[PDB]
């Protein structure tokens, strides 16, 4: 549903910010 | 037990209260600037609105 | 600006290096300095 | 996983590895189609 | 008519070996030797 | 005759098991040159070592330094290495992209550290018809890896040599302007624009179609 | 007005 | 037993300085303090 | 607010023993919920800055790589023209768990969260510890065996980090609260250059601090140190810290200025910590100074012993630089600038040896397949954590060979005999499907060709095939280390394939709604947070 999609998107953003850490910002 | 414990606890409690007081003052001080800034911006907008009306006086 | 001026505590290590005035024997293997060295090395 | 294949290729192949053993003494024709039981019924009966 | 308090679920989850004995097994200290973890069920799309 | 050709697969198996069981990028070379050999299968050894580098999921410096160690021996291994380079350049069509990345990283290690001479690169040609996308990404990875290994000033001094000028006519074209503009578009596409400096559009009046 | 630490 | 007898080794001024340092740092980062886990708070079950 | 007895015992690692606390199960469920809730709410409310490690975004080898990159990306970090120096100091905050005052801990926990949670945590740390017939109430220090103790110690260590750095430098390193900096980055070069402390991290209780000193500030620091604690007999060199495993030329002599700056840095950092809370002892320290005299940067993080050599020192081929070497780049010029040389510290070679010794002492009354299983776990853990540095380190390879020999000897002694001809490699290294022990190997074990023949029975004859006759060369047992991708290449491919994923996400959301599982099959098993 929308709630599960929002939490899954939060997880995906967390994994991205764990992978992108150190190089863009 | 040693007496210092009481003194220890006393200091922390007073320090805690002091910190809260300071925070509250700073907090309320901040909001004063905030509302003042808002008023200033509103005043500027009002002045600009008047200028816009003056430009409308140039338009007609 | 001095680089160490926002530091909360200054000079916390005066008199710590003064250990070693005379190596002293304590007749307690539970309170001797060898036991303290041993049990700080091993029990981590 | 690939290690498994290579270590078989290191030891001379399945035919050599199985001919070190009693595979040919069991009457099994080919190595495919077999499995090992982890424990017999006697072992699981006596565990507790 | 009571549906009831709903229950939760656990968060996800040449054949064989000689064995480690039935007393020395303790609990499953013989996993997939190559790779960690139980295999995860995979969604096709997000 | 050997139609099943068991000797070839036995040599390939021993080379593969020798590489896949050493630790340091000198153990593999030491055992590999310790291996006995019939009068010629050194092309087979080079083919097997590059293929074993290509089949890896991720490139590692181990097999690159192994190839470098074979390339600082006598002339035969070196000439076999540019033969392998040309062969993999002209036979690129059916290979996957990650294998091409591994091959390009290996050959960038070879060219970047003087393992083979800087003269085979005349095989590289920049035209629309004779270049596929696989060769295009191979070229991208190869110059990106040589950029990583040496740097901007080192490649500027390398490609600016006048003694290398007849060997670089296949890459730095100066005869037909459409290929030059295509090279402009690509070298600006992958941020190699500082290397596109020896050319000059305005002073080339041979193709002056526009005033 | 100085404390005495346990290790000292 | 030695801590009970020989008092808190952290003196009162040291504890006060540490507390005020934490207070100034936490107000500088505008930290919102963690509430008690409320009655409803859906994420509870997932956290559980 | 009043809790049960907590059992206590010791776990023996043969070099250290640590206390293990056994808590009542229902309170364990309450503490596990509180632990998860506190970590989640601390993440969303941004309690912990970037230097608080271990973060949920790096494996420890990636942490060592990021630390090396953060060293290499600083402004003029490898320049020595004006006599400047670099000091990296690694040390361990001593007795932080023993010396937690529970009232002060209760106050600081009341600062960050609700007073009910703080009261529960402080009442939970005051319990009765019982071992056999011994029992005492723990009223001083924290209990490291509670579920939420990790969060509480990371918060207390954050406060200790504030005490070491100072609030201004901590705010500069962590960045503004609206847009905090990443790990070992600053907002601009002015913020980075302003203070001597350039880098900082704390892994639980071990702090790594990297300082850059110009000539005048280093002179003032050394002058203050010898003014406070003078030593005119050149006795400061006796007892300094340097690594012996690095070669006879790669390590150089330690002069007056380097040793004096190292001792001054340690003394200045020790002067910041109140001994009633914590301290850094000189025996747990390691200080290395990069100067005009020694062009080496030494540290050791999470068990990797790292030596950094900038490339603007091998201009005349000072050092070989041909190993399992991490190649450091600069993020400004996008070119290679320094090389990192990796070893496994001798403490972790000891940890692996102690793990194998634990295997051999817990398992005399166990099966052979159990010995091989436990050995496989230990070897796989070692090689998949260390990778490059395991291959480079000679002492580790010697230890691995001796421990594998001990495992095989345990199997042999189990049968009855230690006879080498009785045990081909095919007994041990055959996969477990074929009945073999399934051992994985990290040693150079050659297989003689007598294990490459087989008999076959047919109706017109019996064929005794002998494979490998055309070779006089033995096939070798496959090393495990050839099946594990090295860390540096894995990090590079992680960065590359995650930038690719962001690319396909951007041109996928302006098209379809969900990314498929066909466009990412090439990108399947890539990335440190695997895609």
């Amino acid at each position: 549903d929308d709630s599960e999609a929002e939490e899954r998107a939060a997880y995906e953003e967390a994994q991205v910010r764990a992978a992108m850490d150190g190089l863009r910002g | 037990i040693n007496d210092k414990f009481a003194q220890f606890s006393e200091a922390l409690f007073m320090a805690d209260r002091h910190a809260r007081e300071e925070v509250r003052q700073r907090a309320m001080m901040q909001q004063r600037l905030a509302e003042k800034e808002r008023q200033q911006k509103e005043e500027h907008l009002r002045q600009l609105a008047q200028q816009a009306r003056a430009e409308r006086a140039a338009a007609a | 600006r001095r680089w160490d001026e926002d530091v909360v505590f200054k000079n916390q290590a005066r008199g710590t290096e003064d250990k070693g005035k005379r190596k002293e024997f304590v007749n307690d293997l539970l309170r001797s300095d060898f036991h303290k060295r041993f049990m700080s090395k091993y029990v981590r | 996983n690939a290690y498994r294949t290579d270590v078989i290729q290191a030891l001379g192949g399945v035919e050599t590895i199985l001919e070190h053993t009693l595979f040919k003494a069991t009457g099994f024709p080919s190595w495919e189609g077999l499995f090992w039981e982890k424990s017999s019924g006697f072992e699981a009966s006596m565990q507790f | 008519g009571y549906a009831g308090e709903t229950g939760l679920t656990p968060l996800s989850k040449p054949r064989g070996s000689i064995g480690v004995g039935i007393l020395n097994d303790t609990g499953s200290d013989d996993e997939d030797p190559y790779e960690l973890g139980p295999k995860i069920s995979y969604n096709r799309v997000i | 005759r050997d139609q099943t050709n068991a000797d070839l697969v036995n040599l390939r198996r021993t080379i593969y098991l020798t590489i896949q069981s050493s630790a340091d990028p000198e153990e593999a070379a030491h055992k590999l040159m310790k291996l006995k050999l019939p009068p010629g299968q050194e092309p087979e050894l080079v083919s097997m070592i590059i293929e074993s580098c290509a089949q890896e999921k991720v490139y590692s410096k181990f097999m690159g330094l192994l190839g470098e160690k074979f390339a600082r021996l006598n002339r035969m291994w070196m000439e076999l290495y540019e033969e392998a380079f040309t062969k993999y350049y002209n036979t690129i069509h059916r290979y996957e992209t990650n294998k091409l990345r591994n091959i390009a990283r290996f050959f960038g290690h070879l060219l970047s550290y003087d393992a083979i001479g800087w003269h085979v690169l005349s095989v590289i040609q920049l035209t629309e018809e004779e270049t596929t996308a696989a060769s295009r990404i191979f070229i991208r990875f190869l110059f990106e890896d040589i950029q990583e290994n040496l740097g901007t000033a080192k490649l500027k001094a390398r490609l600016g040599d006048e003694a290398l000028q007849p060997y670089l006519e296949g890459i730095f074209r100066h005869d037909t302007r459409r290929n030059v503009t295509f090279a402009i578009n690509y070298f600006t596409a992958i941020k190699m624009g500082y290397l596109t400096d020896e050319m000059h559009p305005g002073r080339h009046h041979g193709r002056g179609l526009g005033p | 007005n100085a404390v005495i630490l346990h290790e000292d | 037993h030695n801590h009970m007898k020989d008092g808190p080794y952290v003196s009162s001024e040291e504890a006060v300085a540490i507390y005020t340092t934490t207070v100034h740092w936490l107000e500088a980062r505008k930290f919102s303090p963690i509430p008690f886990p409320s009655v409803s708070y859906k994420h509870d079950t997932k956290i559980l | 607010r009043a809790f049960k007895e907590v059992g206590i015992d010791m776990n023996d690692n043969y070099s250290t023993i640590n206390p293990v606390y056994d808590v009542e199960p229902i309170e364990k469920i309450s503490d596990a919920y509180l632990d998860q809730y506190l970590w989640y709410q601390a993440d969303q409310r941004h309690l912990f800055p970037n230097w608080v490690k271990p973060s949920d975004s790096e494996v420890p080898p990636l942490l060592v790589y990021k630390w090396c990159q953060g060293i290499n990306n600083l402004d003029k970090v490898w320049d020595t023209s004006n006599g400047e120096c670099n000091v990296i100091i690694e040390t361990q905050l001593s007795k932080v768990y023993e010396k937690i005052e529970l009232t002060l801990l209760n106050s600081l926990l009341r600062l960050i969260m609700d007073h009910n949670l703080a009261d529960y945590i402080t009442a939970k740390n005051n319990v009765t510890l019982t071992y056999k017939d011994m029992s005492h109430v723990n009223s001083y220090g924290m209990i490291r065996g509670l579920q939420f103790s990790a969060f509480v110690f990371q918060y207390y260590g954050l406060i200790l980090d504030l005490l070491i750095l100072g609030p201004q430098r901590a705010a500069e390193i962590a960045g503004p609260p609206q847009s905090p900096n990443d790990f070992l980055q600053f907002q601009d070069r002015d913020t980075e250059t302003r203070h001597p402390i350039r880098l900082y991290t704390r892994y639980i209780d071990k702090i790594w601090v990297f300082l850059r000193f110009t000539a005048e500030e280093s002179r003032d620091l050394i002058q203050r140190f010898l003014t406070e604690q003078p030593d005119p007999n050149f006795e400061n060199v006796i007892g300094f810290k340097s690594k012996k495993c690095w070669p006879r030329d790669s390590r150089m002599r330690l002069m007056r200025h380097d040793v004096n700056l190292g001792r001054a840095v340690f003394w200045d950092l020790k002067n910041r910590l109140p001994r009633s809370v914590t301290t850094i002892e000189w025996d747990d320290t390691f200080v290395s100074v990069y100067s005009k005299d020694n062009p080496n940067l030494l540290f050791s993080m999470c068990g990797f012993e790292v030596r950094i050599l900038p490339k603007c020192r091998n201009q005349n081929d000072e050092f070989p630089v041909k190993d399992s070497v991490w190649s450091l780049v600069d993020n400004s010029t996008k070119e290679r600038t320094a090389h990192a040389f990796l070893q496994v510290t001798e403490e972790d070679i000891q940890k692996f040896n102690n793990r194998i010794r634990q295997i051999l002492m817990s398992s005399g009354s166990t099966t052979f397949t159990k010995i091989a299983n436990k050995w496989n776990t230990a070897l796989i853990a070692l090689f998949t954590y260390y990778r490059e540095a395991a291959v480079s380190t000679v002492n580790l390879l010697d230890t691995i060979v001796k421990c594998e020999t001990k495992i095989q000897t345990r199997v042999k002694i189990g049968l009855n005999s230690k006879m080498p001809s009785r045990f081909p490699p095919a007994v041990f290294y055959t996969p477990k499907e074929l009945g073999g022990l399934g051992m994985l190997s990290g040693s150079h074990i050659l297989i003689p060709a007598s294990d490459k023949r087989w008999c076959k029975q047919t109706d017109v004859g019996i064929t005794h095939f002998r494979a490998g006759m055309s070779h006089d060369e033995e096939t070798l047992i496959p090393n495990i280390a050839r099946y594990i991708i090295p860390w540096e290449a894995e990090f590079i491919d992680s960065q590359r394939v995650w930038t690719e994923y962001s690319q396909k996400r951007l041109e996928a959301q302006q098209q379809n709604r969900r990314l498929t599982l066909e466009d990412l099959e090439d990108s399947w098993d890539r990335g440190l947070p695997r895609i």
